[PDB]
């Protein structure tokens, strides 16, 4: 499962 | 496009703050952005269009994996597992969203935001149901109970984790020990 | 009648409030005006009995722990039963939150979310104590019977915490369709499953 995150910390 | 995401990048964040639990405002939304109260208008004229561009991206998230689920795993209990271990996973890997999955967030906001949440929730439980009834013609034994126990059941567990998850400020994580809480949750499965 | 006016005006406030946070003012915001409007009353009279509002939801919290503990230890003596008990206690909160449908509002944190952060710490205590009574009463198990669970007995104890806060979740986002103890006989059994 490759849940995605909203978030990115990229940012 | 960039600003817009931006205001969506910061609401989340925002939701998942110390200021998550308290009633955003498109004052602060625009500073953290570093824009105007005016030019965030621009882009949303209420926060209410924010809440469904996020709530969107939960139903996409959600309802896409479950579907990828269902088709490279047959198993049913391996099914159910999958789609429980995707509800309580994505919770943790979006705090902020999921306030507004349990409703929390929206409080402040329209009614229909709270009622697509509902909706979401209602669909992932058919689709669970839907998933038990099977279970007959694939293993060549159904479930006891009824299915439609046995879904909420099964949605309730889910809720209730995820509960306790926005309350305790995200310090009790969903998946925490979920290799030793599944098995217990499986029992319930009759 | 300082004490027949003073406890029982107290009392039809906390009335049109419990009703208030169940009904559609649940859904959007508590003001000192809608409560005194309901009651009858202006607002400057409104705050003689209660001052404030973040002190106005403990009077009602403080009526929740109170009538969830004080009856979780009446059932420990009531029932000595380790399985019983942990039945009863479930259906308790369950029962509870069924019959108070604003209170519930409360309980899962919603009702609170327009208030200060002081009073979900309170709840989130109640959860503590609730919780912790679980655990002790599993830990009873083998002094009573003969043998413990083979499983941690917290691991336990935070999984039934999680079925009751789950049914009163959805008590809520399902507008109370969804009655906490619906089917109760039928699900109990399949939440005792997992007790070893």
């Amino acid at each position: 499962l490759d849940i995605p995150a909203f978030l990115r910390k990229q940012a | 496009r960039n600003r817009r995401e931006e205001i969506l990048q910061s609401l989340a964040l925002m939701l998942e703050s110390s200021d998550g639990s308290q009633r955003i405002t498109t004052a602060k939304l625009a500073a953290s952005v570093g824009v105007s109260e005016a030019a965030l208008y621009r882009h949303f004229p209420s926060k209410t269009r924010m809440f469904d561009s996020l709530i969107e991206f939960i139903e996409d998230s959600l309802i896409t994996r479950i579907n990828l689920i269902l088709k490279d795993e047959k198993d049913t209990t391996a099914r159910l597992r999958l789609i429980v271990l995707l509800i309580l996973g994505f919770g943790e890997r979006n705090p902020g969203l999921t306030r507004i999955l349990t409703g929390h967030a929206l409080m402040f906001e329209q009614d229909r935001l709270q009622g697509r949440i509902n909706q979401l929730f209602e669909r992932i439980e058919a689709q669970l149901r839907q998933v038990m009834r099977e279970k007959k013609m694939r293993e060549g034994e159904g479930y006891t109970l009824d299915e439609t126990l046995l879904a909420s059941q099964l949605l309730a567990f889910c809720e209730g984790m995820l509960s306790r998850f926005v309350r305790s400020e995200f310090k009790y994580r969903p998946t925490d020990d979920f290799d030793a809480r599944w098995p217990l949750v499986a029992a319930q499965l009759q």
